[PDB]
RNA sequence: GGUUUGGCACCUCGAUGUCGGCUCGUCGCAUCCUGGGGCUGAAGAAGGUCCCAAGGGUUGGGCUGUUCGCCCAUUAAAGCG
RNA sequence: CUACGCAAUGGUCGUCAGCGUAGGGUUAGGCGGGACCUAAGGUGAAGCCGAAAGGCGUAGCCGAAGGGCAGCCGGUUAAUAUUCCGGCCCUUCCCGCAGGUGCGAUGGGGGGACGCUCUAGGCUAGGGGGACCGGAGCCAUGGACGAGCCCGGCCAGAAGCGCAGGGUGGGAGGUAGGCAAAUCCGCCUCCCAACAAGCUCUGCGUGGUGGGGAAGCCCGUACGGGUGACAACCCCCCGAAGCCAGGGAGCCAAGAAAAGCCUCUAAGCACAACCUGCGGGAACCCGUACCGCAAACCGACACAGGUGGGCGGGUGCAAGAGCACUCAGGCGCGCGGGAGAACCCUCGCCAAGGAACUCUGCAAGUUGGCCCCGUAACUUCGGGAGAAGGGGUGCUCCCUGGGGUGAUGAGCCCCGGGGAGCCGCAGUGAACAGGCUCUGGCGACUGUUUACCAAAAACACAGCUCUCUGCGAACUCGUAAGAGGAGGUAUAGGGAGCGACGCUUGCCCGGUGCCGGAAGGUCAAGGGGAGGGGUGCAAGCCCCGAACCGAAGCCCCGGUGAACGGCGGCCGUAACUAUAACGGUCCUAAGGUAGCGAAAUUCCUUGUCGGGUAAGUUCCGACCUGCACGAAAAGCGUAACGACCGGAGCGCUGUCUCGGCGAGGGACCCGGUGAAAUUGAACUGGCCGUGAAGAUGCGGCCUACCCGUGGCAGGACGAAAAGACCCCGUGGA
RNA sequence: CUGGCCAGGGUGAAGCUGGGGUGAGACCCAGUGGAGGCCCGAACCGGUGGGGGAUGCAAACCCCUCGGAUGAGCUGGGGCU
RNA sequence: UGGAGCCAUGGGGGAAUCUGGGCGGACCACCGCCUAAGGCUAAGUACUCCGGGUGACCGAUAGCGCACCAGUACCGUGAGGG
RNA sequence: CGCGGGGUGGAGCAGCCUGGUAGCUCGUCGGGCUCAUAACCCGAAGGUCGUCGGUUCAAAUCCGGCCCCCGCAACCA
RNA sequence: AGUAAAAAUGUA
RNA sequence: AGCCUACGGGCAGGCGCCGAGGGUAGGGCCCGUGACUGGGGCGAAGUCGUAACAAGGUAGCUGUACCGGAAGGUGCGGCUGGA
RNA sequence: GUGAAAUGCGCAGAUACCGGGAGGAACGCCGAUGGCGAAGGCAGCCACCUGGUCCACCCGUGACGCUGAGGCGCGAAAGCGUG
């Protein structure tokens, strides 16, 4: 059956994208959060 | 006419069609006035705001002129009538002498070639607009202004019409379509003549489609939801209601009037 | 006597699947046939009734989910638990 | 891709690999994106709004399988190619020269430009024949040296030509419009011209010429290389859903935008500048391996699942993307080897019977294509219809009628008609391929639904009625701005119920709701302050506070049922008896009309009669003492429709009496790899009894050598899930 | 918002055309035509009945069967709630 | 909400400049405090990313989640989990 | 069977609550009007207040016990 | 400026 | 593949058409019968009213429509067979 | 309002009167034992379109006539469908 799961690349950089965080105050506490935890990556990488 | 099927399938023993006699001599609108792109869609912001719409067939809106003193005096010839998919009515496209030509709600009786205009002065007779104040207290009329210089806003769906029912001041009475009597404005235009097409009312859809042709989505009763979709909804095996009528937002909806009560448009109105 | 309807609420609610059927049986005797037998208001044939006796038998359909019934056509009998 | 490899990964093995180590490998002005356009939408100068965060939002800007834009055919690599190479053909920019012309926009106009179904005429793609062309070869096993068998008979190609089509009137006057600024549009007027021509624009054919070019044989791991002939490269036929394309006709639901591109002019500027030529220069960024219906993507896996577009050959079957076989191409599903048990799965057949099976013909069978006769009630005249029920169906030879292509003749295709005759059990000889009818219920109908137990009588539905709404509409979303409604305007928009259609839809406004009622009754803040109090020696400063005036709402008055709703009781009475047309009385707001009626509703109940059966708690027809129908939570009907629920027949059957045999995949044996829930420990038997009331574990008695393997499912109150039921909790939702 | 897809059969509406008809008509026959939430049935969409599967191939599958299949149709990409 | 002042203020009314004006828990009269409707001002106070010092603190199931190449592997569309 | 409503002249309803009073309509009997009978008119009669007991000074009336009539209810398994 | 109230039923 | 022959041929025999009739299926016409139901006819005895004939005590009658225990009432128009 | 009454309407201001406006239906007097039409049936006035009918002249055609199963059209009122 179709699955959960449906790559699609523009849609996950429009979704989730670093630009996209930064936008919405909501998304750039994420952005802080994350830089204050530590991660190595900020946004979901993908090329 | 409304043409009528044999019943060659179901959905089609009923189903009528308008009869596109008037229409005639031109289907295809005028690309120098009408091609503006009309927007689709249901709701606002988000939100759908206006329940079950859309689906349905494309469309392409014809902008028409809705208030006539723009060309006063200049005449034109009522080059041809179309076919409008955004109202009941039928419109006329009229090529102004002025070289410059627009769409008008073409009015039951009026003829290609037939010339006409709109101004103070202006022949009563149909296709004609001029201020409800020089109008022959009796004469019908179609879409009429509400307020000078504001544009048509009065009956305007196929074979709807107004009668002049007498003057008082300024104002001059009018007895709408629906019925009310109103105290328009004296300077406020409005063309002489019935709207047309009044075989409109009497069209059978037929099918479901038809309806979907329409982009109007299918309605789904009160009481077929549950408790927390309507008030109407719940109750094990169907039920009636559980007093008294209401909406789906809370507010009866047999009976009980609505219209603002304060309303400084009052006190123009009699009906 | 422990097959009914119940009474009580003792094991089981960190679960004992709760009607009917089908398959497969097995046991009881308070015996439906079949074998013995005593009375009889037993002439004979056929019954009634009680006694002994399960070894083995104890049909196929209609209707109903039914158990049960009713019915159809049989049967030595179409037993009850 | 290649060279080394095999620990692990691979459900076995593993020299192999998508695996390990290493080295290579992706080449573009023309393909696709970007230095172009606009869509929904996003963003967002201005501007509006918001406690902050922020929310709207014109222009503009972003945003693309849509618009626009110049590459075809071959050749090479182990691995890239419209990218490199060869031949042929284009595109832009920049500079120069020559000749043209009022050149010139972010502006004006045109154009771009549009649906659905059906379609004409030509073409090409693709395919089939050929006695003709070219070619290694081949006569086997009884026959054939044969018009034998076998293999291949193409691709691209500028100008120029032909053949199809597509677009398009030419003039000259005015001109109040295109937010005129135009010689352009648009409008009026009139010499002219025409179901054209002319001029343009595609497609196709042709074209200088350049490529390609089998079978078989030889070499050959691999992959491929000469061969191959100086190869031939021709003739008919079939033929698109593709092209000519903006073709045509019909239809209602009435079918994007913007730029490129023409043209018109404004500033400007004409020693400009654009225009057509012709030379010479310039032409960046990003992608290009490989997988790609799958072992490389989504599903934890090399998972029987999921995944958009194009090509998808041949023969036969009426057609076809269907079915059988088969090209090219790709595979045999990464555990095998034996056996020949029960049992399971999937599959084939069966005496006589033929639904007796069972909740139920569940399942399975029967039937099946096409041609031809021939078909009922009922009906909304469409349908019911594939009703039913029959006949035909292969092959051979002879005669004969049309159509397409030719050319009116010929082969080549496409539909037919009539005769004789042949062989089988059987001719849609295999594969795909309805069983039928009668009668009820519900719903009109196609459609929708519980993704993952419900596809329905449920929702929706055209249609009917009520109700609101006069437009800054009602209504919805939002604090607002704003937005939907609607660039709509009562023949419209919102809400509600009913649910095609037919005949219909009664009585009750007491209560509730809503609608109307400038009177009254009651009524808050506030106005008013009679009168009273606290203090001061006081002027005063403070407090309470009665009349009366004071909205909406409620009261009161009246309306209203396709608004919420409701729509009686007890006695008596007619030639036998029954029953009660009739009467009495109490109550009510008014006491259920038509039509239906043991029903999707009838408890008693398998009511009582009829029908159907040998037998009928079901079914159908009736009767009505309707526990407990009834008119828009519609009433009674209704042709047609239904994977809906019921009752019947006929047909045919392994459903069954009643089982038998056979096949394949497992099960079983051997070799390889090797889980799981569960598990207090165990040295874990029967019966009577006892025990917390159902014991392997207590008592007595009985039986019982130790250990397995294939099987069955009665027990271990067997597993699983801290019971959904039940109750409890001053638990939750 | 923008694209794409739906083999092949079947039935044969309105219109046209011709004839008949009448005073003119309505209308009636043919032929043409190709309508429709039409019929059969692939792809494509779905999920009716049965069987299998139940530590599965699969956390919804497989086979047989069945429904829709020019429409209220299916579907890719870009969006919004 | 209280007898409810004081301090602040959304609404309405709306002064005075030292005979001015607030307060001392309603309100008056006494007596007394203080000068609103402009602004600024170190120090003593808080915290601990960082550096150092100690410890009747742990000693690799402890101690931070991490003594180790950890906010990693891995899981989730994602926030996030770890 | 469990809560609850009811039995009063011949029929159908009050009166019960607020105990000492049996009311109303029709029918039945007597007399008129009429030729006659309905109707209409005038006049009378007729009730253990279901039943057995209790409270009281007195019970249709209030309190329990049965007798019947009517109406709700009888659910989760 | 003479339209205009009600009053059933009965054969031996 | 027989039988007679005068060998041309006839006969037996074999095949086919048609064919009484039987069978299956679907129709048409008529008859009998059927739980129950609809009216109708006559009724020497019933119950309810009294519609019509005299203004029959509301002129009657009538096509139609509605409504009512029943006759019948009422509406729209019409007739005189009423004044 | 009737026989007389009652329902009902009105002190929320009715009935009676005046002014104004909306709207629908019907057309008093003329009007008659009248006229027209085939029948049903037809009444304010105006116009347009149109049928039948009568009189005078004896002008024209030259028996071209009458009736009429069927067919066809019309056809009060009430009734039905759509608006
Ligand atoms: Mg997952
Ligand atoms: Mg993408
Ligand atoms: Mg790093
Ligand atoms: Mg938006
Ligand atoms: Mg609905
Ligand atoms: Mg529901
Ligand atoms: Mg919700
Ligand atoms: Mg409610
Ligand atoms: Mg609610
Ligand atoms: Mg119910
Ligand atoms: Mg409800
Ligand atoms: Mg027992
Ligand atoms: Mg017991
Ligand atoms: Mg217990
Ligand atoms: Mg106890
Ligand atoms: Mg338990
Ligand atoms: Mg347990
Ligand atoms: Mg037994
Ligand atoms: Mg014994
Ligand atoms: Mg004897
Ligand atoms: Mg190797
Ligand atoms: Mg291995
Ligand atoms: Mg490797
Ligand atoms: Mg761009
Ligand atoms: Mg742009
Ligand atoms: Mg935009
Ligand atoms: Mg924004
Ligand atoms: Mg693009
Ligand atoms: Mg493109
Ligand atoms: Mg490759
Ligand atoms: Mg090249
Ligand atoms: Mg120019
Ligand atoms: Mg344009
Ligand atoms: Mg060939
Ligand atoms: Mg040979
Ligand atoms: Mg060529
Ligand atoms: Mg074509
Ligand atoms: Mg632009
Ligand atoms: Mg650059
Ligand atoms: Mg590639
Ligand atoms: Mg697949
Ligand atoms: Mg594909
Ligand atoms: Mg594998
Ligand atoms: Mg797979
Ligand atoms: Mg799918
Ligand atoms: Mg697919
Ligand atoms: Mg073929
Ligand atoms: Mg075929
Ligand atoms: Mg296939
Ligand atoms: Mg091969
Ligand atoms: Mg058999
Ligand atoms: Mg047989
Ligand atoms: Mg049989
Ligand atoms: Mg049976
Ligand atoms: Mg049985
Ligand atoms: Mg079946
Ligand atoms: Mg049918
Ligand atoms: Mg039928
Ligand atoms: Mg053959
Ligand atoms: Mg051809
Ligand atoms: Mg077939
Ligand atoms: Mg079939
Ligand atoms: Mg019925
Ligand atoms: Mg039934
Ligand atoms: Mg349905
Ligand atoms: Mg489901
Ligand atoms: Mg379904
Ligand atoms: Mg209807
Ligand atoms: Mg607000
Ligand atoms: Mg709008
Ligand atoms: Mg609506
Ligand atoms: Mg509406
Ligand atoms: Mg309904
Ligand atoms: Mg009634
Ligand atoms: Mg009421
Ligand atoms: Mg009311
Ligand atoms: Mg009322
Ligand atoms: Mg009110
Ligand atoms: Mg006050
Ligand atoms: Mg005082
Ligand atoms: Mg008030
Ligand atoms: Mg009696
Ligand atoms: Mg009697
Ligand atoms: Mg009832
Ligand atoms: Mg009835
Ligand atoms: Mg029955
Ligand atoms: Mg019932
Ligand atoms: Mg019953
Ligand atoms: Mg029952
Ligand atoms: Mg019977
Ligand atoms: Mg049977
Ligand atoms: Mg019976
Ligand atoms: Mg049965
Ligand atoms: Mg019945
Ligand atoms: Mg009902
Ligand atoms: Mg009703
Ligand atoms: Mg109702
Ligand atoms: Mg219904
Ligand atoms: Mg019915
Ligand atoms: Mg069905
Ligand atoms: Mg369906
Ligand atoms: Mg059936
Ligand atoms: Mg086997
Ligand atoms: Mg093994
Ligand atoms: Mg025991
Ligand atoms: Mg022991
Ligand atoms: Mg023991
Ligand atoms: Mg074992
Ligand atoms: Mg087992
Ligand atoms: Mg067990
Ligand atoms: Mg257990
Ligand atoms: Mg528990
Ligand atoms: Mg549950
Ligand atoms: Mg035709
Ligand atoms: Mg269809
Ligand atoms: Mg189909
Ligand atoms: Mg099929
Ligand atoms: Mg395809
Ligand atoms: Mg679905
Ligand atoms: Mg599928
Ligand atoms: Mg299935
Ligand atoms: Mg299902
Ligand atoms: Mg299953
Ligand atoms: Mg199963
Ligand atoms: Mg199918
Ligand atoms: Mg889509
Ligand atoms: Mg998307
Ligand atoms: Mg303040
Ligand atoms: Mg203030
Ligand atoms: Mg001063
Ligand atoms: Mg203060
Ligand atoms: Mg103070
Ligand atoms: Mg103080
Ligand atoms: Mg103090
Ligand atoms: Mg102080
Ligand atoms: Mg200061
Ligand atoms: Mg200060
Ligand atoms: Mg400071
Ligand atoms: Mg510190
Ligand atoms: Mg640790
Ligand atoms: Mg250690
Ligand atoms: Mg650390
Ligand atoms: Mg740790
Ligand atoms: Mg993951
Ligand atoms: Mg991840
Ligand atoms: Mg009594
Ligand atoms: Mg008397
Ligand atoms: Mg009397
Ligand atoms: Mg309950
Ligand atoms: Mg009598
Ligand atoms: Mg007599
Ligand atoms: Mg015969
Ligand atoms: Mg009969
Ligand atoms: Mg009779
Ligand atoms: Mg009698
Ligand atoms: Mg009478
Ligand atoms: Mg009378
Ligand atoms: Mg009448
Ligand atoms: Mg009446
Ligand atoms: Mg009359
Ligand atoms: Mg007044
Ligand atoms: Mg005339
Ligand atoms: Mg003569
Ligand atoms: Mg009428
Ligand atoms: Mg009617
Ligand atoms: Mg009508
Ligand atoms: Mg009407």
């Amino acid at each position: 059956m179709k699955r959960t799961w449906q790559p699609n690349r523009r849609k996950r950089a429009k979704t989730h994208g670093f630009r996209a965080r930064m936008r919405t105050p909501g998304g750039r506490k994420v952005l802080k959060r994350r830089r204050q935890k530590g991660r190595w990556r900020l946004t979901p990488a993908v090329r | 006419a409304v043409k009528k099927f044999k019943p060659y399938t179901p959905s089609r023993r009923f189903m009528t069609v308008a009869d596109f006699s008037e229409i005639t001599k031109t289907e295809p609108e005028k690309s120098l006035v009408k091609p503006l792109k009309k927007t689709g869609g249901r709701n606002n912001q988000g939100r759908i705001t206006v329940r079950f719409r859309g689906g349905g067939h494309k469309r392409l809106y014809r902008i028409i002129d809705f208030k006539r003193w723009d060309k006063v005096g200049i005449p034109a010839k009522v080059a041809a009538i179309e076919y409008d998919p955004n109202r009941s009515a039928r419109i006329a496209l009229l090529h102004y002498v002025d070289g410059e030509k627009r769409y008008i709600i073409a009015p039951d009786g009026l003829q290609v070639g037939q010339q006409v205009v709109a101004g103070p002065d202006a022949p009563i007779q149909v296709g004609n607009a001029l201020p409800l104040r020089f109008i022959p207290v009796g004469t019908v009329v179609h879409a009429v202004e509400l307020e000078p210089k504001k544009g048509a806003k009065l009956a305007r769906a196929a074979g709807t019409s107004a009668q002049i029912q007498g003057r008082e001041g300024d104002y001059v009475i009018l007895r709408l379509p629906s019925g009310e009597l109103r105290k328009v404005h004296g300077e406020c235009y409005a063309t002489v003549g019935a709207v047309g097409n009044a075989d409109h009312k009497n069209i059978v859809l037929g099918k479901a489609g038809r309806s979907r042709w329409l982009g109007r989505r299918p309605h789904v009763r009160g009481a077929a939801m549950n408790p927390v979709d309507h008030p109407h909804g719940g109750g094990e095996g169907r039920a009636p209601r559980g007093r008294p009528p209401a909406s789906p937002w809370g507010w009866q909806t047999k009976g009980l009037k609505t219209r603002k009560r304060r309303k400084p448009s009052s006190r123009f109105i009699i009906a």
